[PDB]
């Protein structure tokens, strides 16, 4: 009988999102809280069934969190603000095989504060579409993100993940080129 | 600045609550946490104390920090689906640009889409296991509850030889074998 951890992280900051909530089973995100619609959103379709939990504490936690950001200005300029440079990693969901549909993944870790924008470029040109970016809290009071991009790899390809630590704090780029592709 | 009000629930395979946590932090500094024995928020310094006292005055929270029972009831609807969840890996072997070796050929056994992250990979040349290499591989999370790894095998080609990648994962009943031969 192994022991597993369920993480419920309410965090807030001076910036957007001003407040967030993230839940994970071990290391995988279960839900992220949308504070506009005020509902839990499932990371995967199979979790959609429990995103309507109402017996949920959150309001109190949410409010206390913001109260700290607004009341505890008293620290501004007194103690150094914690900041981590974002680290972007790019790779493909499945093994490369030209002409075969795949999806590009850009994993961002060491993000702090959790303020970011992730853009994709194909040969130094903004991509035509886009994919989702799920930010989540991980043990240790730190953050991370996963941005995805569906696509079909071709030999001449060159994609780049541009992660900007908002607003203009720092910008990181991560390149991806198709190498060692699989036979068809 | 950034601030937290993080709660954690430690539950066993069976959904039995083993531990529960409720801590407050500011500037990535864990300031105060709930002490079950003392039934109150205790510092983990002035800010930490002000925050434990400020929260210790709210009886609503004090009665809520029922922490272990909440963990149980809240997770109950889904916990089983999570602790019983598995997805078998897919494996393929192909040649790859050799590195850190003198050998003219390097194979790459790709294993992806599996869950949980634990997996072991071994090679077999003409049915016989080979090389001290860590068979318990570490895996890269895709973020969608699936993982992926790769095991490399450096070698010198011989047309009669048949190398096999042997993958073992809980998401699959029997071990998965993927053969490769020169050309």
């Amino acid at each position: 009988l192994q022991n597993h951890t369920f993480l419920h992280t309410v965090y807030c900051q001076d910036g957007s999102p001003s407040v967030g909530l993230s839940e994970a089973y071990d290391e995988d995100q279960l839900f992220f809280f949308d504070f506009s619609q005020n509902t839990r959103v499932p990371r995967l379709p199979e979790f959609a069934d429990w995103a309507q939990e109402q017996g949920d504490a959150i309001l109190f936690d949410k409010e206390f969190c913001e109260w700290m950001i607004q009341q505890i200005p008293k620290l501004d300029g007194k103690i150094p603000v914690s900041r981590g440079f974002p680290i972007a990693e790019v790779f493909t969901l499945k093994p490369l095989e030209f002409g075969k549909p795949n999806t590009l993944v850009c994993f961002v870790s060491n993000l702090f504060p959790p303020m970011l924008t992730v853009n994709w470029h194909d040969h130094s040109v903004p991509v035509e579409g886009f994919g989702p970016t799920f930010v989540s809290a991980v043990d240790g009071l730190s953050f991370q993100a996963f941005s995805y991009l569906n696509f079909t790899p071709e030999p001449s390809d060159i994609f780049s993940c541009i992660v900007t630590h908002e607003p203009d704090r720092y910008t990181a780029i991560a390149y991806w080129v198709p190498r060692n592709a699989l036979p068809s | 600045f950034v601030a937290h009000v993080e709660s954690t629930c430690l539950l066993d395979d069976a959904g039995t609550p083993k531990d529960f946590t409720y801590c407050i932090s500011f500037n990535k500094d864990l300031l105060t946490c709930w002490d079950p024995e003392e039934n109150k928020m205790a510092p983990c310094n002035s800010l930490a104390n002000v925050l434990s006292q400020h929260l210790n005055q709210k009886d609503t929270l004090m009665q809520r920090l029922n922490g272990l029972q909440n963990c149980a009831t809240h997770t109950q609807p889904f916990w089983g689906s999570l602790t019983n969840r598995t997805r078998p890996p897919s494996v393929q072997v192909a040649k790859t640009t050799p590195f850190n070796t003198r050998e003219p050929v390097m194979l790459a056994c790709y294993v992806w889409g599996f869950y949980p992250a634990e997996v072991t990979i071994t090679w077999r040349k003409n049915g016989k296991l080979v090389m001290h290499s860590s068979a318990h591989k570490t895996a890269q999370p895709n973020g969608d509850w699936t993982y992926q790894t790769l095991s490399h095998l450096a070698l010198t080609p011989s047309y009669g030889d048949t190398y096999t990648c042997v993958v073992e994962h809980i998401g699959a009943p029997e071990p998965i074998l993927r053969d490769w031969t020169p050309g």
